[PDB]
């Protein structure tokens, strides 16, 4: 049974992100189809979403924005575009969002 | 006719893609560069020779199969053995006598 | 540029050569590969070759003095040579054969045909210009820098060409 | 009608060499604990792609060769052995069906030492030139085994035919009769083929140069692609001796997957193989050959001359 | 001398050990002669250290074995200390403990992973090297540098363990051993390991002795000698642990040392979580380790030493001593003259390794090549040190 | 996890699985839907000759029958 | 359809550029401390091999050398040697202090203040070590450099 | 106390030379190693997705070097000269006067990045909290002078990250 288990799993991934397009976008920008609980969003549009099931160390992801300060990052994301007060939750140097 | 072009096809790929990556990586222009900057073993040796001997007596052993399907299997059987019975004399008198130094 | 800038030097320098200059270096490269020596009568032309860091010594003095200013300079090597005993010369240094008698391409183009109807050209003789001895610098013989510049061309008792007195 | 057949098997084994990098390179990391590559396209999907175009567009080196002749041959050589190999193996149609096919791959892969030999031959260093001949006094040396362990097989087959050896594991796999010749035959395999943890040649790179490093990148992506394009044809070679797949001359495709996945376990069992042992010393994978593996090859090639006979298993000479 | 190479490691090899340029002389495949030549990573640290007040010059000792980062500090902290004549208080002495053990299991790590690299035995390279980032996150989180902590200090240690560092390092332990079992699996009984390393780098007892080997140089040799054991520092003689001795003296057997002493660690960290005592973390003499922060923002008296030992440091009684401690790649020391003045006169530094180099010429004689690669894995060498 | 390798895995399959498949067919396309005939000894190839001959359009894939008799 | 040869030279450029920048095959020259971090950035973790950044290549087949360490006078003519053999393009990485400007040993008489004396560099990567997922960001801040260059459109307009 | 790893004497029963003959003509011990691997492949692997993830690290954390200010808006730097007096590198360069209010602030404050070995010194003697390693670990350069950082580069680091700076502190402060 479980195998079959499994394959609910996959394809609530794609309703998890809302759609086939959708759950193509985060596969080539992130390469990572996970969905996990959204902790919340910045004002540049990045969304940090979370899932506390996964081992210390991926629980915790972000998703950058398409665009920041007026440049197109639907590619070329990099570590620096996350804002210094969610910099530390992202970081695990500390537990409240 | 078909083998002759087979290999013909087989190598003649093999040369595009030898001269393809020889010359057109060249014509790229990359400025240029300056100058940048045997002993004879025995028992190199040995091991060619140790193997063409066991080469050769190998050549005699490939009609094996062949040969099974003879009436005279008395006369096939021993003079099948023979023949790998002295190959492993071959290998014995050298190690025997140490002749396998470079295995060492 | 004398027009428009009075003060600016300007300066004359010959064919330099040098490890990456394109002056030796053609020669030795164009020829060899399925090149035979192209050479369009070469006993008709006088070269003067100078040396890529002699010529820079002067531009770095021709800032320096104050006396630079406006004046043309002509930069040439110490002898004189005949042509044909270069492309020999070279050769000899690079351990080729030697048998006396490549379009404009896209990419960079190798073997122009400006490029040789420039080589064939003599070196003049100017001694109203004002030369390297004029700002203190000393040209440097051929003899000396052709190896390091040819050695790479070399593969793994030679003599000198023939100056031109 | 025959050309289109020669472009759709040489272009395919192509195509695999470029993707068994990709599998390789991800198989190992999760043996190691890590994902591998799955950054270039989807799951790394265009790993392989990059790598082509990276390598071939770099400039290449000036060998300096002392023979230029040479330096050219050696790499021509090694890639069209490589690809020559596939044209008698049945898939179970062979593209050209030979009686002798598998003297023709046995001679044919003795061949291949030259490649080794003239690569090594033209380098122009007098230390990669011993580490040359260190390569070929190791593929010599395990073609002996690999004969005599082939020819102790076809005693049971009864021809040189290749997809007569098909026939001969119609009721059965030839693994289960002669699985003491198989675990030495999967080891001559992998030393001839010059993998983990026989390849001396990689590993000892800084103490004695290895014969290939003077290649630049275009010629080196040919040497590499013809190494690999080996390993698929061995463990190929190895599932059609050992793990015959039943033919069914109404639905061939069937035959095709069912080999083609004994083919891709064998393979990758390579894979599980160099990520798994430390690497043998030269000496010590000499010691293995002589002292080891040939007597034993000997005692079983008896064995089994002797055994059709008193048995009266003898198999049909056609 | 049939031929002789010049064996260069140039293109390093992923050994993260510097680099050696090897002169030999191969006899065929013999070794008939084999020289070190080492300076290429000489920094001229013993030199630089005179210029420096006695606390500026610790981050140095960081920068010599550098995968036995606190090991070292501890070394120089307790050299210091001596001349000092003060004493830490016992929960920093449980603390260096704790970590001088931790560290242990870092270096041994590296010394087993990288060693079995050179070999081509490249998996249990990773499985352990994923050990190491766990165990460097308590190195991160006790002084936020992940491999140069700084952490210890003549005379304690700098900061305490923040809440719940503890409960972590019990659940690191308690898995580890199941990680090496991981490995001598892979290694311990394999024949090709053991043709690479039995038999291999025999040293006699005698000779070690003279030639300046210590630590597992010597216990490979049946010798048993362990600085802990013998001449116990700050709490080793309030742990019970088995010294491992070698019976060959040969690659295999000091292979064993190791892997059995990182064994012999997780029983001694077991203890350190169970016997530390609360309390404060360095002596409590505001001339020689700084006063708390609050008390150096309220009182005058503390603001003044939070002053001077920062700017001009604290002086040092004038005398010589030769400290040493079983380092775990071997017996590191310092012999550290003083002046009297903040700046120590001279620091000579005992680097277990740059004895072993020594040996290398002894071990390899009539040997093959490639078994040189193995001895000096075995020696556990690391260029930060030999040349300082 | 795991499975992730699986891609790479089946991709090269195809790769291994267009040869057999393409000489299968292209044998059938030439050969009228029948294997390829297979001459190891000069009597298939004196039958394989004959054939051609008795098929009277100079293919010897054309296998006649009792219909041509007569 | 009609495409302009500055679009369809432009293409072409990115393409090669995403070749390049997609398959870094690196090499390291582990003199000191900063190399056992250069390792952790191989190790599981972080994995720099998925990127594309194979764990090791030899000299002649790099594109990247990472001068992880110090650079001893004694050390730095072999720095250059091995430089020299990269097959272009080649990019130089300075990671720690020790390499950027001399780090800690700065006034020694036997260190070189910096491989930047010594070669060109194209990234710095701060720290004594920086952490492996520091240098692991300046990996993925060359990849971006790589793909800024206008190599055929420099070429399209000569 | 001692312990031999290796002093073993292997009983010479025929079982159990019987064992020995049949781990060496078989390849028992190999095979076992070769389970230990395939097990690996079946564990879901270590890897963190980078830069979608991040590292786990400690409100200690040592980073780039950054210059704090006052609740008002004030400097905290007094160019006391303390931090430095004890860079061990002397990376630190300082340079101050009379402020135009009387006040005693810098003029020059250089951090050259390429001398700095983040220790972590600096804020370790700073005695009003001025000086303090941020969070940062991603500010590698394309240009040697761009780690060469001078006061306005440092105090816009405080600017920047004080959102994350003063919360560290909060969390860590009481142990210092
Ligand atoms: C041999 C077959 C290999 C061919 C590989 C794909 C060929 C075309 C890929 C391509 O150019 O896509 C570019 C694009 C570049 O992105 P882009 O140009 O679409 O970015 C703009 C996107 N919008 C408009 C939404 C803002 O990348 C891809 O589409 C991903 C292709 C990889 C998928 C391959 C998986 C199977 C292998
Ligand atoms: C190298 C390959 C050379 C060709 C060898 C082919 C072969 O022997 O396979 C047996 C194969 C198969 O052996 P077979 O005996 O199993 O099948 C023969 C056909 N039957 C069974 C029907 C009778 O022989 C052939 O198929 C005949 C091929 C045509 C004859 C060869 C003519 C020229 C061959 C090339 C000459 C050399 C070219 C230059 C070489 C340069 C140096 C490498
Ligand atoms: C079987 C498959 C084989 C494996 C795959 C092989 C790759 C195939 C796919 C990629 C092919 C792309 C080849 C591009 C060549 C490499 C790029 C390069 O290095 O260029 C740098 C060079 C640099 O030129 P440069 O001007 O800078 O040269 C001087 C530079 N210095 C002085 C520093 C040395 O540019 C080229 O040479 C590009 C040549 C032209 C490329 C073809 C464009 C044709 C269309 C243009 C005309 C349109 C008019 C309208
Ligand atoms: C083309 C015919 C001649 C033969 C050429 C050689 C054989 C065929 C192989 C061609 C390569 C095709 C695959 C290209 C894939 C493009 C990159 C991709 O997959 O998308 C992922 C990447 C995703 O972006 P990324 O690279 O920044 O990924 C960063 C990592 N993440 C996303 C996780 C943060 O796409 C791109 O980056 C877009 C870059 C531009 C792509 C330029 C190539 C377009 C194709 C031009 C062809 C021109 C041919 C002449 C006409
Ligand atoms: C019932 C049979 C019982 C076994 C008979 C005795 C077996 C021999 C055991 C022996 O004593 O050999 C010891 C010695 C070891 O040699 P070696 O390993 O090279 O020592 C140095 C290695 N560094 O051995 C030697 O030095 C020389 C051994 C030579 C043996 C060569 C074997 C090759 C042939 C394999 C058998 C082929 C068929 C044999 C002939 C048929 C007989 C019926
Ligand atoms: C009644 C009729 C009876 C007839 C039959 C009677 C005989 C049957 C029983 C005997 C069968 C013997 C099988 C022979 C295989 C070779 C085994 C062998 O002896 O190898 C020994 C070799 C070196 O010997 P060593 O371990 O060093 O011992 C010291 C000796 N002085 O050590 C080694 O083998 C080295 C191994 C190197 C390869 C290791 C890496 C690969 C291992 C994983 C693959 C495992 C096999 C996978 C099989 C794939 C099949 C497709
Ligand atoms: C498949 C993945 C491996 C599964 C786990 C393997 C395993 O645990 O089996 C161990 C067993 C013996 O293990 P060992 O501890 O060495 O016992 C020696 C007793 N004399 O090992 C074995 O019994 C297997 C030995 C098989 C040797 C090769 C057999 C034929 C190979 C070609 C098929
Ligand atoms: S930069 Fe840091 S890690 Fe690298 S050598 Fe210098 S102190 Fe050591
Ligand atoms: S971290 Fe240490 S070396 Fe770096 S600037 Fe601060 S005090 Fe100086
Ligand atoms: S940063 Fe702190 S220690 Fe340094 S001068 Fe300013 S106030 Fe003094």
């Amino acid at each position: 049974m479980e195998l079959l288990q499994v394959l609910k799993r996959g394809l609530q991934q794609v309703s998890g992100h809302g759609g086939l397009r959708g759950y193509l976008r985060v596969l080539f920008r992130a390469n990572d189809v996970r969905v996990g609980t959204l902790v919340g969003e910045d004002k540049y549009g990045n969304k940090y979403y979370e899932d506390n099931k996964q081992f210390f160390g991926r629980h915790r992801w972000v998703i950058y924005t398409t665009e920041m300060n007026g440049k197109n990052t639907f590619w070329d994301v990099d570590g620096s575009m996350v804002p210094p007060e969610w910099h530390r939750w992202l970081h695990c140097m500390t537990d409240d969002p | 006719m078909n083998l002759m072009l087979a290999l013909l096809t087989n190598f003649t790929l093999a040369t595009l893609l030898v001269i393809i990556a020889f010359w057109l990586p060249q014509l790229n222009v990359y400025s240029e560069k300056t100058s940048p900057y045997l002993p004879f073993s025995m028992k190199f040796f040995l091991v060619a020779i140790t193997f063409l001997l066991f080469d050769l007596e190998i050549a005699l052993l490939l009609p094996l199969p062949w040969a099974s399907q003879t009436a005279n299997l008395n006369t096939m059987l021993t003079m099948a053995l023979f023949l790998i019975i002295l190959l492993a004399v071959s290998l014995a008198y050298e190690w025997t006598q140490k002749g396998l130094e470079w295995t060492e | 540029v004398r027009e428009t800038f009075p003060e600016a030097t300007i300066i004359k320098p010959a064919e330099i050569f040098g490890r990456e200059d394109r002056f030796l270096n053609y020669f030795a490269n164009i020829r060899w590969f399925g090149g035979v020596p192209l050479i369009s009568l070469g006993k008709k032309t006088v070269k003067q070759p100078v040396y890529i860091v002699d010529v820079t010594k002067g531009i770095i003095n021709a800032i320096k003095d104050p006396d630079a200013r406006g004046k043309t300079f002509a930069f040439v090597g110490p002898s004189r040579y005949l042509l044909f005993d270069l492309v020999q010369y070279v050769f000899a240094v690079a351990h080729r054969p030697f048998l006396p008698y490549f379009e404009i391409s896209p990419f960079e183009p190798w073997t122009t045909r400006d490029k040789v109807e420039r080589i064939h050209t003599t070196d003049k003789i100017l001694p109203h210009l004002p030369g390297l001895e004029d700002l203190g610098v000393e040209a440097t013989p051929l003899e000396l820098k052709a190896i390091e510049v040819l050695r790479r061309h070399r593969t793994y008792d030679v003599q000198p060409a023939k100056t031109i007195p | 009608m025959f050309m289109i057949n020669i472009l759709m098997l040489i272009i395919p084994i192509l195509l695999a060499v470029a993707f068994l990098t990709l599998v390789e390179r991800k198989v190992l990391g999760y043996m190691q604990l890590r994902k591998g590559p799955n950054v270039v396209g989807p799951y790394g999907l265009l790993q392989p792609i990059a790598d082509a175009i990276k390598l071939f567009i770099k400039e290449p080196l000036r060998p300096a060769t002392s023979s230029a002749s040479m330096f050219i041959l050696a790499p021509i050589m090694a890639l069209g052995l490589a690809l020559t190999m596939w044209i008698p193996l049945p898939m179970p149609y062979p593209l050209i069906n030979m009686n002798l096919g598998v003297l023709f791959m046995l001679a044919m892969s003795s061949l291949a030492v030259y490649s080794i030999l003239w690569s090594g031959w033209a380098s122009n260093s007098k230390y990669a030139l011993i580490g040359a001949l260190r390569a070929v006094a190791q593929t010599i040396s395990y073609e002996v085994t690999l004969a005599i362990i082939l020819l102790s097989v076809l005693l049971m087959s009864g021809s040189f035919t290749l997809s007569t050896l098909i026939t001969t594991q119609e009721q059965m796999w030839l693994i289960l009769p002669a699985w003491p010749l198989a675990m030495m035959w999967f080891i001559s395999t992998l030393a001839e083929t010059n993998r983990a943890p026989f390849d001396l040649t990689e590993g000892e790179s800084e103490l004695v140069s290895g014969f290939n490093v003077e290649y630049a990148a275009g010629p080196f992506a040919l040497f590499f692609m013809a190494e690999y394009a080996n390993i698929i044809m061995m463990n190929i070679f190895t599932a059609i001796l050992f793990l015959g797949t039943s033919h069914n001359p109404h639905m061939p495709e069937l035959y095709t997957i069912n080999f083609t996945i004994k083919s891709l376990l064998l393979t990758m069992s390579f894979l599980w193989i160099r990520a798994s042992y430390p690497r043998f010393r030269y000496d010590q994978l000499m010691h293995l050959l002589w002292k080891n593996f040939l007597p034993l090859t000997l005692a079983l090639c008896m064995w089994h001359v002797s055994l059709p006979i008193l048995t009266s298993g003898i198999p049909p000479q056609t | 001398l049939v031929s002789n190479l010049t064996l260069n490691f140039g293109p390093q090899h992923p050994a993260a050990h510097g680099v050696l340029r090897l002169v030999m002389e191969l006899s065929g495949e013999m070794v008939r002669k084999c020289d070190p030549h080492i300076g290429l990573l000489h920094r001229g640290t013993e030199k630089l250290i005179e210029y420096k007040t006695y606390l500026q010059a610790l981050p140095y000792f960081d920068r010599l074995d550098y995968v036995s980062m606190m090991c070292n500090e501890q070394a120089y902290s307790l050299a210091v200390e001596k001349l000092l004549n003060i004493r830490p208080p016992p929960r920093a002495q449980w603390i260096r403990v704790l970590f001088g053990e931790i560290t242990r299991l870092l270096n041994h790590i590296m010394a087993v992973t990288t060693h079995a690299l050179d070999i081509g035995a490249m998996t249990p390279f990773f499985w352990m090297f994923e050990e190491r980032e766990k165990m460097f996150e308590f190195y991160e989180r006790v002084s936020g540098a992940r491999m140069h902590a700084a952490y210890v200090r003549p005379g304690g240690v700098h900061q305490d363990l923040p809440l719940g560092l503890m409960d972590d390092i019990y659940e690191f332990s308690k898995n580890f051993s199941l990680r090496i079992d991981e490995l001598e699996e892979m290694l311990t009984n394999n024949r090709i390991w053991r043709n690479r390393t039995v038999d291999i780098g025999i040293v006699t007892a005698e000779d070690a002795l003279n030639y300046g080997f210590s630590g597992v140089m010597l216990r490979g040799s049946g010798i048993q000698w362990d600085l802990r054991k013998t001449q116990p520092y700050d709490v080793y003689d309030q742990v019970e642990f088995d010294v491992p001795i070698g019976s060959r003296g040969d690659c295999y057997d000091r292979y064993l040392c190791r892997v059995e002493e990182m064994r012999q660690s997780i029983r001694i960290i077991s203890q350190c979580l169970n016997k530390m005592p609360p309390g404060e973390i360095k002596v409590d003499d505001a001339k020689v380790s700084p006063p708390k922060r609050a008390e150096m923002k309220t009182s005058m008296e503390s603001l003044i030493h939070h002053f001077k030992l920062y700017t001009e440091g604290y002086q040092v009684p004038p005398g010589a001593t030769y400290t040493a401690i079983e380092a775990p790649k071997g017996e590191f020391g310092v012999y550290l003259v003083s002046d009297g003045s903040s700046r120590p006169y001279r620091c000579k530094i005992k680097a277990p390794g740059f004895a072993h180099l020594a040996g290398l010429d002894k071990m390899s004689k009539g040997h093959m090549l490639a078994d040189v690669v193995a001895i000096i894995g075995t020696q556990d060498i690391v260029f930060g040190e030999v040349d300082r | 996890m795991w499975f992730e390798v699986l891609p790479g895995i089946a991709v090269m399959g195809v790769c291994l699985f267009i040869p057999g498949m393409a000489t299968a067919r292209i044998h059938r396309f030439s050969n009228g839907g029948k294997e390829k005939r297979v001459a190891h000894y000069p009597y298939q190839w004196y039958l394989m000759e004959r054939d051609r001959r008795v098929s009277g359009v100079n293919r010897s894939y054309v296998s006649k029958g009792l219909e041509n008799i007569d | 359809p009609s495409s302009r040869g500055e679009y369809v030279v432009a293409k072409l450029d990115d393409l090669i550029n995403w070749a390049r920048r997609s398959s870094l095959w690196p090499m390291t020259f582990g003199l000191a401390c900063c190399a056992v971090e250069m390792m952790h950035m191989a190790a599981p973790r972080y994995d720099m091999d998925r990127f594309g950044v194979v764990f090791r290549a030899s000299p002649r087949q790099s594109d990247v050398m990472i001068v992880a360490g110090t650079l001893t006078n004694k050390m730095a003519p072999a720095l250059r040697k091995v430089y020299d053999q990269m097959p272009e393009p080649r990019y130089v990485v300075s990671m720690g202090s020790c390499a950027n400007g001399g780090g800690y040993y700065h006034y020694s008489y036997s260190v070189v203040r910096g491989c930047d004396r010594i070669v060109p560099v194209d990234i710095y990567v701060p720290g004594c070590p920086p952490t492996a997922e520091a240098l692991l960001y300046g990996i993925l801040q060359l990849q971006k450099k790589i793909k800024r260059e206008k190599r055929l459109r420099i070429w399209y307009r000569r | 106390t001692y312990k031999y790893v290796n002093l073993r004497e292997p009983s010479m029963d025929m079982k159990s030379v019987t064992d020995r003959a049949a781990q060496t003509l078989l390849w028992t011990e190999l095979i076992r190693g070769l389970g230990m691997t395939l097990s690996y492949l079946f564990r879901e692997p270590a890897t963190i997705n980078y830069p979608f993830e991040k590292g786990p690290l400690s409100p200690r954390f040592r980073g780039e070097h950054a210059l704090r200010r006052y609740p008002s808006g004030e400097e905290r730097c007094i160019a006391c000269k303390l931090c430095e007096a004890v860079c061990p590198a002397q990376a630190i360069t300082i340079e101050a006067e009379p402020r135009a209010d009387g006040s005693r602030r810098t003029t020059r404050y250089d951090i050259d990045m390429t001398k700095c070995i983040y220790c972590g010194f600096c804020q370790e003697a700073c005695p009003v909290d001025a000086i303090v390693e941020g969070p940062n670990f991603e500010f590698s350069t394309e240009t040697h002078e761009e780690l060469l950082y001078n006061k306005e580069k440092l105090l816009n680091n405080g600017d920047k990250w004080e959102a994350e700076i003063a919360a560290n502190i909060q969390a860590d402060y009481l142990y210092r």
